[PDB]
This record gives C-alpha cells, structure tokens and sequence, in this order.
RNA sequence: UCUCGGUCGGGCCUCCUCUUGGGGCGCCUAGGCGGUGUCUUCGGGUCGCGUGCAGCCUCCCGUCCUCGCCUGCCGACAGCGCUCUGGGGAAUUCAGGAGGGGAAAGCAGAUGUGCCCCGCGGCGAGACUGGCGCACCGCCGGACGAGCUG
C-alpha cells in the first residue's frame, strides 16, 4: 500500500486548492493544511520542505463524498479560495475539516450538526481551525441560525433527511446569493428505499428545479460508494457567479 | 459617478441668491466668481465617493461663514432686504445628505443640533434629536443634551420620557443614571423656587432601582450620594441623605467609600457658626473612620482627596488648616 | 510618526496565489528523471496495476513540490516504510524493491528482439557465404 | 513640491541644497521624484544613479565637478548666495571646502602640460 | 468605438467605420500587401488594364461562334497573355474571363517571379536587393520594381556583374573566382 | 408648377476584381551527431569462500561485438497544418476585448424657520349604546369624548 515515509510530488488539481500528490505506485488526493503538522482524525498528512512549515493533508474518499466527486471529476465545485461556504451535515467534521482547508485564512465555512456528541467533535475541531464556525442545531430550522450564518456562496449539503429537498430549499432561500452554487448528495436508499436510483434521482432533481434550482451537473460516485448520486446545481439563474 | 449632475443640482439651485447679490452692490463681480468656484468645488468634495464628516463639517463651517460675513457687510451697507432663510435651509439639506451618508457620527450629530440650536429651529431639533437617538441607543451624552434641553424649556414630562427610555437602555453606565437624579433634583429645586413633590420619592426610587442595576457598585452610590450633596438647599434633603446613607451602610458597610459617606454626611447645606460644628462632628466621624477596620489606604485616599476640595475653598481659620494639613501629612 | 518613504520602483509568475503558493519547479536532472518515472508508472508495475495513460507530449508541470508522507496513526506495524528503506529518492525506492530482475528480463528480450535481422545477422551470412 | 513644484520649476536650486546630504535616504527619494530633462545641464550626470536608485557617491561627484566647470562654478555660485545671505552653516560649508579643494587638486592635475604655452 | 452594446447595435445594423461597401472588401489593401508594392495607384492601373481585358473577352463571347475575326482573335488574345504569362493555358476564354487577375499581374511583376526562380528567400528581401540594384534584366540593370517580366524574360533576369551577392554565391559553391 | 412616360450614365445593390505552378514557419520521419545503458568476447584486478590445489564467488576496469534510451540538436524526399507588407525578440505609442477585486455606489418626484388660526387626520384617558349569543364562554357594531399630535 501507500505506506508511510514514501517520496511522492504534489501538483495543483483543476479545481483551486485541491492539489493532488503522486507518486511511486500510488495517486491520491490532497489539500493545504491550515494548521501545520497536526492530524484531524488520524488523517495521513505530508511534510514537504520548502527553501519547514508547510504540510498537507490527504483525503479518504471512502470517507467523505465529497472526496469521492472530485475523484469522479464534476465540473466545478464552485468553493474557491475565499467563497463563503455553508455546509449541512456537519458530521463530526472531517470533511468539513477539508473543506475548510480549501477556503483557507480568508475564507469561511459555517457548519451544522444536529446530535450533541458529534458536534462536540466539531466545536474541537472549530477550536483548532479558525476559518469554520460551527452551528449545532436542528437544519430543518434555519430560523434557529439566521442570526449567526450571512450569505454564503456555496452550499454543500450531505444530510441523510428524506425531506432534503425541501430541507435545501428553505436554507437556500435565507442564505444563499443569486447566484448561488450547490452540491448536495443522495442517498436513493435514504430517500426512497424501493424505487430504482437512477428515477430516484430524477425526482430529486424535479423537486430542486421546484425550489427554483437549474441542474447543470449530475453522477454516481459509483466507485467509492453505492446508490449515491452527487448533484451540482444553481440557484437562481445560470451561469455560476455573477 | 454621477457627481459633476448632482453638483450641477446644488449649484443651480444656489443660484438666484447670487443672482441677487450681484444686483446688489454687496459682492463684485471677481468676488461672485471666486464664491461660485469655491461652492462647486466644495459640493464635489461632498458627492465624492469617498467622504468624510470632517470634509462635511468644513463645508457647513463654509456656508455658515458666509452667512455672518453676508449679514455683517450688508449691516454695514444697511440693507435690509436680503434674508439668510436660503443659507439655512442649504446648510440644512448638507446638515441631510451627511446624516444619509454617514449616520454613525456623534460628531456630525452635535454639530447638526448646535446648529438647529443657534438658528432657532426647536420642533426641527426635537426631530433631528430622534433620529440621531435612534441611530444609537447607547450615548449617554445624547441622552443627557435632550434631556437638559427639555428640562431647559421645561416640558418636564418629554424630559423624564427620554430620559426613562435611556436609562432603560444605558444599563452599562451609571452616567444616565447620576444626569436623570441631577436635573430631577434640579426640577425640585425648580418647584422650591416657585413656592408627590411634597415627598419627592423620585431619587429614592431610582436609588432603589440603582440597587439591582448591572453596574451597581459601591463607587457608584459614592458618586450618587455625590450629586446628592450637590445643592442641599431643599426640604427632604436629609431624608434622602440619611436613606442613601442607611442603604448602603446595610449593602456595602464596611466599605470606605460607606466610612466616607459616614463622615461627609451631616454636610448638606452648609457654608457662619453652623459650619465649624458641623465640621467637628464630621471629624469626629473622620477619626473613627480612620482608627476603624477599613481599608487605610483607599479611605485616605478618598479623604486626601476630599480634603483636596476643602482646601480649594477659601475662608477658614487657621489653626483649622493646619491640623488638616497635619491629618492629611499622617496618611 | 510620518518618515519618509524608501525608493524600490525598480514576465510569467513564480508562486501561486490560487494555490496557496507551489513554487514553480526548479528542475533538478534527478526531478526530471523522477518525472520520467512517474509518466512511466505505467511500466513500473509488471501488469500488475494499468493506470490511466495520462500522458502529454510534455510530461512537466509548471508547477510542483517533492514531498513525502508523514505518519498514519492508525497503522504503524506496517504501514510505514523502515529506516533502511526510507531512500531520498522515488527511483531510489524502485530500485530497492524487487523484479528489478524481471525489468533486466524483459529488456534482454527486448534486446534479443530488435538485435533479430538487424546487422550481425547479415554479417554472419556474409561470412558463411565467403567461406 | 506637491504645491508649486518646486523639483520641476527650481530644479537647480533644490538640487543644489540637497546635493551637501548626499548619502542620505532623502537625497535618493528626491532623485526618484526629479523629472529627468528638467535637471539642470550641470547636473545631468546624474542619470544613471536615477536609473539605478542608490545615491551617488563624493568621488563620483567630485569627477564631474574636476571634468567640467559649469559645476563648480555653480556649487560655489550657490553657497556663496548663502553666505552672503548669512544663513551659511558647518555642515555646507565643509562640504563645499572638501569639494572645491579636491577638484582643483584634480583640475591641476590636469591643466599640467609639460609644453610651456600650454601651462601657462 | 466601444463594441456598440445591444439595443445600439440594433440601431446601427448598417454602421461600420472599416469595411466600406466602396473599400470592396478591401480586396485593394489585402493584395497590394501580399504581393509587396508600393503605389496603390499602380494597384489600380494595373486594375482598369484587367478591366479593359475583360470587356474584350465578354465582348468576344458576345460574337457569334462561328466567326472568322472571333477564331482569330480567341487565338491572339490567349497566345498573347499567355507569352505575357500571366494565364496558365492557352485554349480557354473562359479562364481569360473569370481567370485573368491583377493578382496574376502582381505575380508576374519582377519581385515575385525573382522570388520563384529562386533569387531570395522573401519577396520582401527580393524588393530589398533590387532597390540596392543587384538584378539585371538583358544586359541593363533594373531599378524600377514593377518591371514586369513576361515570360521570355524570366529565363534571363539574373545578377549583375560586380555583385557582392554573385560573390556570395560563388563563395558558398566554393569556386570563388577572384578573375 | 400638379402629374406621366421613356432613356448606353451615376447613386444603391450584386459577383468578380484573392484563394498563386509561389514563399515563410511548424508537425511527421529515413537517419547523422552528442550524452549514455545494456548484451556478447577476453584480459587485468577485487570481496570472500573452498582443499587455500582445483576451483567457486562479489565487485570493478579496459577490449571486442553490436543494439537500445534521451521533452537534446540537426534532419533529405514525400504528405499535412498554420501563415504570408516573411518568422522571432525587446523597449515604447495608441485602438478595443475578457475577467478578478476595491467603492454606501444610495438625485421617485430635491419647497427656510417659528407662531397662531382654520380645514382635515391620527393617537388617545374616559364615558355610552344596538343587536347577536340552544358547548354559553362572550362577540361584533354605532357614536360621544378630556388631553396630545400630524
């Protein structure tokens, strides 16, 4: 395996921030560390010395879909360094860690987790990193945040809720720009436990464009997980930004 | 950048005072074109993206100037024609636009209502003083200046209404709290000098309601007891000394500020034979402060400084004076 | 309070802002034969592992840093490459693995192969002829 | 300068007040600012240093003064306005002296010949 | 002028201030730069000449076949522009008509053709030499650089006598005769 | 000076007035060169083992013998591309385009102040009143009103 102590270079990715390191028999995926030399959750990170202080951290794709997308490579993920980005989900906050690795000293990431113990997790990992602020709460009930989260570019949403498309809805609607970029991801076992994924999402997809949405890119992070379907969408108009 | 047509607005609406201030043998002609550039560059520098309320208190400083200088050469060639109603009511929509641009200026603000203030203009005052109460909620200042200046006109009822609405506010600071006991014991004395009231229970109760305020400290009943003792000349004026006194010598009693209370007590309206005695009685009380289990050092120091202003008055004797200055040299 | 100013007035760029700073590569001869390497991780696993030909005609990006990995804390019995095996250099540790026999194989054979009808064979016609 | 332009309309003058702190980081920051084909002809000689903004050294002004007249003549003709306006003082008058004396150390050294007329 | 925006370009479907519909596409400035001269008047000498060819050959067309004066001038139009070598055949008026072109004049001029025979690499640096006056024609030098070759003469235009260029040559190729 | 007709010109509109038997610059290779790595052939040496015979054995260095690798040059013909006031490069001048931030960026109807009076309108203490009310618990409506205010 991808052993520890081995000699592998790093190269910037597509999309900002992430950069991929390969080397030897092994290609993995990778990001800025905010915190230097300290691990979030036994995460395996690399030291590189530059002519010291900066390191990176790898991703387990089979630990956070989000990982898992970029791997199947969408389009654009719309989080880049410095864009406001509110996640749903946050749980215990490893990815989350990586995603706020991405949007670096200068951006920020608002969390939510909902259960206590796992926010517990969070609020460490908020203590340690100064770029995510977390929001334990209940997500259905944006009202319960609307003080403490402003307007965010970029939602990313992976809650295992059979009403997320409406759950999306109403946190798009009090917190995202025109303009707005999503990810959400779909678990059709969550959702629908009988019917065929692929229909189940479509249906979620029409509930989206219901909530004002415009699809633009759409698939199966088939290799690192089964029945998900990763969806990367606009609010409110068609072009990403603005 | 719009600014050349909106300063194209201001100017052109200047323009028929100047019209008829060259048809008047006020200004020359070099002079009216030295005004108009002056005015179009000043009103650039307001409708600048960029701007600041010390940019806008120039410019109003400009106007204003011009109007005394208008007003004092027109004296001079006794004319009595012309107005300033055109002057004030442009300083008045610059007072506008910098409010709209910044609100958040305590400076601009107290310029703009000493302004209304100088140029008689009360029910506008009252409003522009809503606005800028409204803007912050916070400024003790703000709320003393309307308050006084209510109690000032005496409309006594608007006075204790800003008033209440501040202290309701302005929780953090004992400030508003001292301004609303002094202009109350101030209408007081207003009533005293025209001859309920009768009790006057109103600094009792808002000592009462000082007594739970977040900020409630014993420095803080020292100073209230403070602007008590300011202007004893009243009727319960000892009541409310002696309840001041008796509350915060149950809350706070062995603190120095309770043994200076103690001490500085039966001084209420004293200036004269009563004044020697009573100045006895409260040495007496001095030393057994002193010799009393208290903090030395923070009594001394109250009474290093109370003593301080007894100094500064004049008129004693002194073998008097120098035993003070003896108590004082043993601390 | 207020001094005077310094004086400091007096092509494509060097680090990366939207990448929080890779620099751009310096180009040692043994970076590059570690870039070599890496487009041909292809042949390194003997078929034991295809990966997907990512292969440009120039096989150096603009922009990189040698790395390596640090620890992982959840497997430390064998994940985790000994003293005597931490080399400097990625070729330095293909060179240290095994089926660098297999690598020799395969070349001879290669050799073999393109040595078929080339020269020394027709040299050896030539010369049973002359005799 | 912000006001009346005073590096762009007494270009000689300010120069030549400034030339006595040569080494010091006013000196350079105005050799920035200094609008070229305005510097006086004298002065021209200055150029290169503003192309490549450190401060030039004394022997290197003392080579131009040595090389041409107009100089000398002109830092003489300069701080002789100052003394005979009395504002004169240590520091640009020591300047002057080791100016003046090494560049007509240098000019004798030139103006020698060897061939009578020429030497006289 | 800025890209008009959109209700402005709506307005001004038919404003443009580079293509005039009488700059003809500029067809005038795209040859005179390719083929390298140097008076645009003598682009449009050159140009009413091709005209003047054309309405002989529309006109010629216009005759009836069958006609003796038609058979011969058919014949000495084509055989004489094709000496001119500005054709490519001699057997088709149809190639005189919607073939015979200022373009083909430009690329008989002498420049060009030195460019084809090889003289120097770019026409340019072809136009360069022969205004320094390398290139001889006959026996006489050249100066003018709108000599056009006709064909008899392509086969002689080569360099002059006392040639730093000859000399070159001659360098190169290693027979440097200094005699 | 109200129409009308006709006319080898023009305005307007059209398709030609370019796509060259051409040139430059690249791709592509047969391969030459430099760097350089094998395999064969032997010879010298070398770590060690052995019986210190015989041998065995690691490693190196040189010859022979050919073959191969290199984002390395150059690279004939033929085929393709781009492009032609030839192709690069640097300063510098003007004419546009595309995108990132930073910017209260904020003229919907721009009327001096103060008084009183009138008109209208709001709050608003307090005082009534009509009918309704088969879960019976209260509704909803008229019209007076001190005082304050727009």
């Amino acid at each position: 395996g991808a052993k520890a102590g081995k000699k592998v270079i790093v190269e910037p990715h597509r999309h900002k921030g992430v950069f991929v390191a390969r080397g030897g028999k092994e290609d993995l995926l990778c990001t800025a560390n905010l915190v230097p030399g300290e691990s979030v959750y036994g995460e395996k990170r690399i030291s590189v010395e530059t002519p010291t202080k900066t390191e990176y951290r790898i991703w387990n794709p089979f630990r956070s879909k989000l990982a898992a997308g970029i791997l199947g490579g969408l389009e654009t993920i719309y989080m880049k360094p410095g864009s406001k980005v509110l996640y749903l989900g946050a749980a215990s906050g490893t990815s989350v860690s990586h995603v706020a690795d991405i949007v670096g000293p200068t951006g920020a990431v608002y969390a939510v987790e909902f259960s206590h113990r796992s926010g517990r997790d969070l609020i460490n990992m908020a203590t340690r990193r100064t770029n995510v602020i977390p929001i334990v709460e209940d997500a259905r009930k944006p009202m319960a945040y609307r003080m403490l989260v402003p307007m965010v570019d970029v939602i990313f949403a992976d809650v295992a809720q059979p009403d997320q498309a409406r759950i999306v809805g109403i946190n798009a609607r009090l917190f995202l720009k025109q303009g707005g970029g999503l990810l959400i991801s779909i678990k059709a076992s969550c959702i629908d436990s009988t019917a065929p994924p692929e229909q189940v999402f479509a249906s979620e997809v029409q509930k989206l464009r219901e909530d004002k949405f415009f699809p633009k890119e759409q698939l199966t992070l088939e290799p690192y997980e089964r029945d998900h379907a990763m969806v990367s969408c606009v609010y409110l108009q068609k072009e990403f930004e603005g | 950048a719009w600014v050349a047509d909106k300063a194209r607005f201001y100017l052109e609406r200047a323009a028929p005072e100047l019209r008829e201030w060259e048809e008047k043998e006020i200004f020359t002609k070099d002079e009216i074109r030295n005004l108009v550039a002056k005015r179009s560059d000043f009103e650039h520098l307001v409708l600048a993206p960029g701007t600041k309320p010390t940019d806008f208190l120039n410019y109003v400083n400009w106007e204003r100037s011009l109007d005394r200088l208008r007003a004092k050469r027109c004296a001079r060639l006794n004319i009595r024609s012309v107005t300033s109603h055109a002057s004030q009511a442009r300083t008045f929509g610059i007072f506008e636009r910098a409010v709209l641009k910044h609100p958040g200026s305590i400076e601009l603000w107290l310029a703009y209502l000493e302004f209304a203030a100088q140029v008689k203009a009360t029910k506008r005052w009252r409003r522009i003083m809503t606005r800028a109460l409204r803007l912050h909620p916070m400024n003790a200042s703000l709320w003393t200046l309307a308050g006084r200046r209510a109690a000032q006109n005496g409309d006594m009822q608007r006075a204790r209404a800003h008033f209440l609405r501040g202290c309701r506010f302005c929780t953090r600071e004992p400030t508003l709290w001292l301004e609303y006991a002094r202009c109350e014991m101030d209408w007081l004395a207003r009533m005293e000098a025209k001859k309920p009231a009768l009790s006057g229970a109103i600094p009792i109760a808002v000592f009462d309601v000082a007594r739970k305020q977040p900020f409630w400290g014993p420095a803080a009943a020292e100073k209230f007891f403070d602007v008590f003792a300011k202007f004893g000349h009243l009727s319960c004026h000892e009541r409310i000394i002696s309840h001041v006194v008796t509350t915060m010598q149950e809350l706070f009693p062995n603190h120095p500020c309770t043994w200076s209370v103690h001490i500085r007590q039966p001084l209420v309206g004293v200036d004269t034979p009563a004044f020697p005695k009573a100045l006895r009685e409260s040495l007496a009380r001095l030393k057994a402060a002193l010799q009393s289990t208290t903090d030395r050092k923070a009594l001394a120091t109250k009474m290093v400084a109370w003593m301080d202003g007894i100094l500064a008055i004049e008129k004693l004797d002194a073998a008097i004076r120098t035993v003070l200055e003896h108590t004082k040299r043993s601390l | 309070e207020l001094s005077v100013r310094v004086p400091q007035l007096p092509g494509p760029p060097d680090t990366l802002s939207d990448w929080y700073n890779i620099p751009r590569t310096n180009l040692t001869p043994e970076l590059k034969r570690d870039l070599q390497l890496l487009r041909m991780r292809d042949v390194v696993a003997m078929g034991k592992q295809f990966f997907k030909k990512d292969n440009r005609k120039d096989f150096v990006p603009e922009y990189c840093q040698v790395g390596t990995i640090i620890a992982g804390a959840t497997d430390g019995v064998s994940g985790r490459l000994t003293r005597k095996e931490r080399k400097r250099t990625i070729v330095e540790e293909v060179l240290s693995s095994d089926s660098v026999s297999k690598y020799k194989r395969k070349y001879h054979e290669i050799q073999e192969h393109k040595k078929s009808g080339r020269k020394g064979y027709y040299k050896k016609l030539m010369a049973a002829r002359k005799r | 300068i912000r006001r009346f332009r005073i590096h762009e309309f007494n270009t000689g003058t300010l120069l030549a007040t400034f030339l006595p702190y040569h080494t010091i980081p006013a000196f350079v920051t105005l050799l920035s600012i200094l609008p070229v084909q305005r510097i006086p002809i004298e002065y021209r000689f200055l150029d290169p240093y503003i192309k490549s903004l450190t401060p030039p050294p004394r022997a290197a002004i003392v080579q131009q003064a040595t090389n041409r007249p107009d100089l000398l003549s002109a830092i003489s003709r300069y701080t002789l306005d100052s003394c005979r306006a009395k504002q004169e003082y240590p520091g640009l008058i020591s300047f002057w002296g080791g100016i003046m004396a090494e560049a007509v150390n240098g000019m004798i050294d030139k103006m020698r010949s060897g061939r009578r007329a020429i030497q006289l | 002028v800025r890209k008009l925006k959109y209700h402005e370009q709506k307005l001004l479907k038919k404003h443009d201030f580079i293509n005039y519909k009488s700059d003809n596409n500029h067809r005038d400035h795209d040859v005179i730069r390719r083929y390298m001269i140097q008076k645009p008047e003598d682009y449009h000498k050159y140009n009413r000449l091709c005209g003047s060819l054309r309405q002989f050959a529309h006109r010629l067309s216009l005759l009836p076949p069958d006609n003796e004066v038609r058979r011969k001038h058919e014949t000495l139009l084509l055989d004489k522009l094709y000496d001119m070598g500005i054709l490519s055949t001699k057997a088709k008026l149809s190639a005189v008509e919607h073939n015979v072109t200022v373009s083909a004049f430009a690329r008989r001029r002498l420049p060009v053709v030195m460019t084809r025979l090889r003289m120097a690499e770019t026409v340019q640096a072809a136009t360069k030499l022969i205004e320094q006056g390398h290139v001889r024609v006959g026996v006489e030098e050249v100066r003018d650089p709108a000599f056009l070759v006709t064909r008899n003469m392509e086969d002689f235009v080569t360099w002059t006598v006392g040639s730093k260029i000859k000399q070159n040559i001659m360098k190169y190729r290693d027979k440097l005769d200094d005699f």
